[PDB]
């Protein structure tokens, strides 16, 4: 898996309806693989075509959670959906909160050609 | 002779060629799961049909599934054929309405073998529980588990319940959480409990609005079943007092129970001190989660006084998000390298940062120590601390999962946990690293690792 | 999305169609286990392609069949793909010889994925285990669980043996029981492990020639891996000085053994009261096995005394065949009232008597028993026992397994047991009845209450 | 499965050699199904052709180990084999003990035609 699809799995749906509902978390984090062995923790994903994602790669710099000089923030709060690990959850029985809303989002981009490969957080400037 | 299969599919598309393809195996196998198959009424005939000739079923799992209540209803019709065994059986999330609770309620009455039932995350409501209810106290029905998670049912299922209760002396477990039952239906299925024979094993009342006088409901309960061995009461206001009126129950000699759930239930400091009552008395509990609760450094104190007293005998201990800082790590390090019962800490979400992640591994470090799982996400921990979990995972041998997700975490702090990891010293076989930025020449290096010891999975 | 799939076939005559009709399942299975289903050689080739394009395959178990040295290597072929996970293996007697390791141990070198390795009942003599060993040298053998019981093994296959417990910092479990290692090989690898950095889990050496001396190597086994879970050491004779010199290790600060199975092994009263030293000190002991030892009844009251004392934890006892008689039921049967740990106890053929058999009865019968499980097979019962046995199904509510084999029991007597288990209230879940002789009418009662009663299986 | 298919199933191995190796128990019990679930103690099977044990129905009656009266004692010692647990045994793991003898047997006889159902003893008296 390369550093880029991996972030579509993880990251993105597209085509999804904006107003998530109930299940969604709990159906997304399962089919996108990211509760096998040990449930991730949390997870958002974003309602946009990835050419909207990709272009952040481009748009306004921004530096990383983590502290690395390379982060960009994008220019319009996109449709989000944050999913939260219940502090009930136990594995196998991953269970989520699911919080959709619109944010706008800082992720890391690398390589030829310049993708996003890390969601770093969402940001509620608007 | 001897012949078993099971089939575990788990959100997949199925073509049509491979579906006729499964059609041998549902005939055949005794555990089938399709979970998130998007499994149709339509291809519930296939189903139904298939489950009809496999005198082998004992475990059907069709959970997130659009299947209706005409799909659900065409799947119990297959259970039907004379010689069906089936134990085990989840619905859950399925799109089962109440209307379609009448014909569960009539199928439940044909299955005596039937043990185990899981209807969460359906919309049945009051009427269709009630109805259900109906076919459940029929005495071919031999069912000992039930799950009612999220069944849209309030305080007018109690009642309804508590008489199932009352009419199965083999009962093991029962589950209503995130259900709005209210103090008086969660003292109506209590009450059923206390009368009913049935030896519980497992009571789970989680986001159920049970309140703090109910924590004295629940008290009758504890001091009253010798046989119960979880109880699962997170998200509920109980509060300190209500905490203090479950310790009776607790505190009895009888009481066996080995996890007690109480994340996010309004407890503080002063609640633990009644909890470390119990901790230090009951040998018999060994797995306690506080997560989500407002203990504070003061609140860990206390837990970690008697985490070093001869008594308790606790094994996992949950305090993920309970407003933990630096101050109050300098004990769990003690504890760590001085406590032989304890194999997991899940102690996420507290901002512990490199000063108070540092003194764990001090801890951990210590020859002797024995803690077995290490639960320190989003504590604020940054490449600082990292050399020294580098060099604890080759110190302590007795750590077997660690997870570090969503931190800090630098490529330089990451290098470091590799640098142990990577030797064939290092005995950690599982890291988890959830939520962080390494760089595109740390992944490769992480791919290789992989390679190099497939005996350790790096989750991410 | 996942596809876990599963197939176990035991002792079975499988056609052309059928094996032809299993193939897919061998090219999708994580788990395959084909035990005693006269695999031929030939059938090894269609084994190894079927497995070379298996995306999943953990574990593969071909217990019992002919494959052969040139069987063997087949199916090693399949595996030697560029990508393969495989994690056990089970070619328990399976005909591999001295001359067929030699391509076995080469194959060891390439499959890091490799776990477990169960070679076990095969004619490997010294020279192929050696053979082997080369294999199991190399660093890219990551194999931490290894059983070679009944190999042809003497005291010479047991310095190369060592050469790898040294070479593995985290070898788990070594099996060696069944094989002619003697006191010089049993030194020999002691040494090796405690000259080895591994956090060994389980050790076995039963029937291996295991002598009184060789107990002063073992002791060093016990204290120095503080990780050590299983310690089997059954059919050899240890006696009461071999026993005593165990003790030290059982007791040195960092062992927490779980599990001591140490059945025929010499040990008398005198053995029995050094183990109880260890007992009522290491309340980490969970499973105890001194069956076939003549313990007497001193020994019977020597453990209850202990079972009735703080520390000692122990869950499961087994003392079948150890020469006690009815005058130890009553310390039995005080224990079953008032033990709150013990859960499990095997204490088939023991000239209990009816007499006995009423006692200990009268102790489980008590308010607040916690046994689960109840052997009491071989021990001279009768229906003089029944109406007793009876009144303890009812007014005990925690045994859920209860085995009465091989005793003159009548139908009369039998018929008291079934009044209680047939009520809905009676929580047993397995009766056990070999050897019990009884009409085509008590037949038919139970075939009936087989049916009636589906959660309870009475195995004959 | 009638009474009298298991009595074979459980007892009958007709066609095997008398001088069993201690491979032999461990192989039979297994096979004959007398261990998936939980080990069978003691057994007992007979080295002997169906119509010599069927003959027992009709040779010496003598007393049931549990009283009944329907048991049988053959006139002649018989090649059999006894299969007892060894205590090294841990369910699924089922080793045996094996002592392939002769001795006379005891068996329970009942229906019609008139059959072994039940093997109570071996006898040694010679």
């Amino acid at each position: 898996e390369s550093r880029a699809k991996k972030f579509q799995r993880q990251h993105m749906d597209s085509d999804s309806s904006p107003s998530s509902s109930s299940t969604y978390c709990n159906q997304m984090m399962r089919r996108r693989n990211m509760t096998q062995g040990r449930c991730k923790p949390v997870n958002t994903f974003v309602h946009e075509p990835l050419v909207d994602v990709q272009n952040v790669c481009f748009q306004e710099k921004v530096t990383c959670k983590n502290g690395q000089g390379n982060c960009y923030k994008s220019n319009s709060s996109m449709h989000i959906t944050d999913c939260r690990l219940t502090n009930g959850s136990r594995y196998p029985n991953c269970a989520y909160r699911t919080s959709p809303k619109e944010r706008h989002i800082i992720v890391a981009c690398e390589g030829s050609p310049y993708v996003p490969v890390h969601f770093d957080a969402s940001v509620e400037d608007s | 002779s001897l012949d078993i299969q099971s089939l575990d599919i788990q959100c997949e598309e199925l073509s049509d060629a491979r579906w006729a393809e499964l059609l041998p195996l549902l005939q055949q196998c005794q555990v089938v799961r399709l979970d998130d198959c998007g499994l149709t009424e339509a291809r519930c005939k296939d189903i139904s049909s298939a489950l009809r000739v496999n005198p082998a079923l004992a475990e059907l799992n069709l959970r997130s599934n659009e299947l209706g209540d005409v799909g659900v209803h065409c799947v119990l019709q297959g259970l039907q054929t004379p010689s069906c065994k089936i134990q085990k059986l989840s619905l859950q999330n399925c799109c089962l309405t109440g209307a379609g609770c009448g014909v569960l309620s009539s199928t439940l009455r044909t299955l005596p073998t039937l043990q185990e039932l899981h209807l969460s995350d359906n919309l049945l409501g009051d009427a269709g529980l009630q109805l259900l209810c109906e076919g459940l106290l029929d005495p071919q029905c031999r069912l000992e588990k039930l799950q009612l998670e999220y069944c849209s049912l309030s305080a007018a299922s109690c009642e309804p319940l508590a008489s199932v209760l009352r009419a199965k002396p083999d009962f093991k477990e029962l589950t209503v959480s995130n259900n709005d039952i209210n103090e008086a239906g969660v003292r109506v299925l209590c009450q059923g409990l206390k009368d009913s024979p049935c030896q519980l094993e497992a009571l789970k009342l989680e986001s159920c609005g049970v309140t703090s006088d109910n924590c004295r409901d629940l008290c009758g309960i504890v001091a009253s079943k010798a046989s119960l061995r979880e109880l699962a009461l997170g998200s509920n206001k109980l509060g300190d007092v209500g905490m203090a009126e479950l310790c009776p129950g607790l505190l009895h000699p009888s009481s066996r129970l080995r996890t007690l759930w109480i994340w996010e239930c309004g407890i503080t400091a002063k609640g633990c001190g009644d909890l470390c009552r119990v901790l230090r008395a009951k040998e018999s509990l060994k797995e306690l989660s506080l997560a989500g609760n407002e203990l504070g450094d003061e609140g860990a104190r206390l837990l970690c006084e008697t985490l070093l007293e001869p008594g308790c005998q606790l094994e996992s201990l949950w305090v993920k998000s309970c407003s933990f800082t630096a101050a109050c790590c300098s004990h769990f390090s003690s504890v760590l390298a001085q406590n032989r019962f304890l194999l997991e800490l899940q102690i996420s979400n507290n901002r512990l940062e490199d000063a108070g992640v540092r003194e764990l591994c001090q801890g951990l470090g210590q020859p002797g120590s024995v803690l077995r799982v290490l639960w320190l996400a989003d504590c604020d921990v940054s490449d600082s601390s990292c050399s020294s979990l580098a060099a604890t995972l080759l110190a302590n041998h007795s750590l077997r999962e660690l997870d570090l997700s969503n931190n800090c975490l630098g490529d330089a702090g990451i290098l470091q946990l590799v640098e142990s990891v990577r030797q064939p010293g290092c005995l950690l076989e599982q890291l988890v690293l959830y939520d962080i930025y390494w760089s595109e020449e740390m992944e490769d290096r992480l791919q290789a690792l992989e390679k190099d010891k497939p005996s350790l999975r790096v989750i991410s």
